[PDB]
């Protein structure tokens, strides 16, 4: 217990992004303890890839980047590696040789209402599909032929659209927080 | 694939009740929420319920709240509306329609209520109120909303009497099995439906939908009609 990494500055943010904004915080200079969260019976969603995998009961010195967004539930199984769809397309893409975890859970608690939580957005359009780990917050109008225009017009449109979040709606349709761990090995001699 | 069967319709009298029945199957009925919309005699669609997945949350639009009561059976793969106290305001065609997180998707054939004997909402102002063209032409129709929706919007095409289709959600998406010769833009305030190369089945009422600012709403509609009258 000699500076365990502060996973819980992570999981428990009261905010959370749109995963077309998604963000990412670093954790520095500390031990990966992430077995204390697949304990746990708070998470819907923990795969670990590569050698996060085969060091999941492990205690290792790292710097974690920690990468949050929310999604659909149907929309959670494209937070994957060789994954395709409008998330794994257009918001947030992992590599094939992706070696980090992936973490999900409901919240329907706090991310839908009654009327419904309008505030989370993904993109659907783009022209071509983000590298891993690319990030695209623009808002320009998009078109198939890519000549300029402005909405509405024929083959012109914003490329964002919102989640829709409500309490009656079933798991599928429900909002996901999810985080991202990928994990970078500290090395000790010097440069 | 998706069916939803409704039963129950019939003319009542003003102050008397009915139950309106949809049999779902082709779906796990117990997955989604699920909707009544309805449309009174020559006139566009309203929004009056909505159920969750397991039975548990029930919304109401302010106009039947407190008389109309939604339900569902989950072994029968059932929902129903009880319509008590029944004024001449709710004569309609009520549908039942299977929740795509506030669009339609799915609707029941729909079943007719007639009441006679006796006896802040975001409104969506389509543009032009019918269109005459014929096969091959383009179709251009409009749909102002009061406040803004952002791309929270979704086209459906009635045809004659019979049940409302999804074409469009979120603003541009198509549904499935719909054409690319449909397509939709905007977000905000100012939207549009194309459709491009008139076929002879697109001739039908297309209306408009709104599902983020509650309650959900529709349009009065914009009616493609064949051109009587060659053009020279
Ligand atoms: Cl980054
Ligand atoms: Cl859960
Ligand atoms: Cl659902
Ligand atoms: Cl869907």
């Amino acid at each position: 217990i000699t500076n365990l990494c502060p996973f819980g500055e992570v999981f428990n943010a009261t905010k959370f992004p749109s995963v077309y904004a998604w963000e990412r915080k670093k954790i520095s200079n500390c031990v990966a303890d992430y077995s204390v969260l697949y304990n746990s019976t708070f998470f819907s969603t923990f795969k670990c890839y590569g050698v996060s995998a085969t060091k999941l009961n492990d205690l290792c010195f790292s710097n974690v980047y920690a990468d949050s967004f929310v999604v659909k539930g149907d929309d959670v199984r494209q937070i994957a590696p060789g994954q395709t769809g409008v998330i794994a397309d257009y918001n947030y893409k992992l590599p094939d040789d992706f070696m980090g975890c992936v973490l999900a859970w409901n919240t329907r608690n706090i991310d839908a209402t009654s009327t419904g939580n309008y505030n989370y957005k993904y993109r659907y359009l783009r022209h071509g599909k983000l590298r891993p780990f690319e990030r695209d917050i623009s808002n320009v109008p998009f078109s198939p032929d890519g000549k300029p225009c402005t909405p509405p017009a024929l083959n012109c449109y914003w490329p964002l659209n919102d989640y829709g979040f409500y309490t009656t709606t079933g798991i599928g349709y429900q909002p996901y927080r999810v985080v991202v761990l990928s994990f970078e090995l500290l090395n000790a001699p010097a440069t | 694939e998706v069916q939803l069967v409704q039963s129950g319709g019939g003319v009542v009298q003003p102050g008397k009740s009915l139950r309106l029945s949809c049999a779902a199957s082709g779906f796990a009925f117990s997955s989604y929420a699920m909707h009544w919309v309805r449309q009174a005699p020559g006139k566009g669609l309203e929004w009056v319920a909505v159920i969750s997945y397991d039975g548990s949350n029930k919304y109401y639009a302010d106009s039947v709240k407190g008389r109309f009561t939604i339900s569902r059976d989950n072994s029968k793969n059932t929902l129903y509306l009880q319509m008590n106290s029944l004024r001449a305001e709710d004569t309609a065609v009520y549908y039942c329609a299977r929740d795509r997180s506030y669009y339609l998707d799915y609707w029941g054939q729909g079943t007719l209520v007639t009441v006679s004997s006796g006896g802040s909402e975001t409104t969506l102002t389509q543009s032009p109120a019918t269109l005459s063209l014929s096969p091959g032409e383009r179709a251009t129709l409009s749909c102002r909303a009061s406040q803004s929706v952002r791309s929270n919007l979704a086209w459906y095409q009635q045809k004659p009497g019979q049940a409302p289709r999804p074409l469009i959600y979120d603003a541009s998406t198509r549904a499935t099995g719909i054409p690319d010769r449909f397509s939709g833009s905007g977000s905000g305030t100012d939207f549009t439906l194309t459709i491009s190369r008139l076929e002879p089945e697109d001739f039908a009422v297309y209306y408009c939908q709104q599902r983020s600012n509650w309650p959900p709403t529709f349009g009065q509609g914009t009616k493609v009609e064949v051109k009587s009258g060659l053009v020279p």
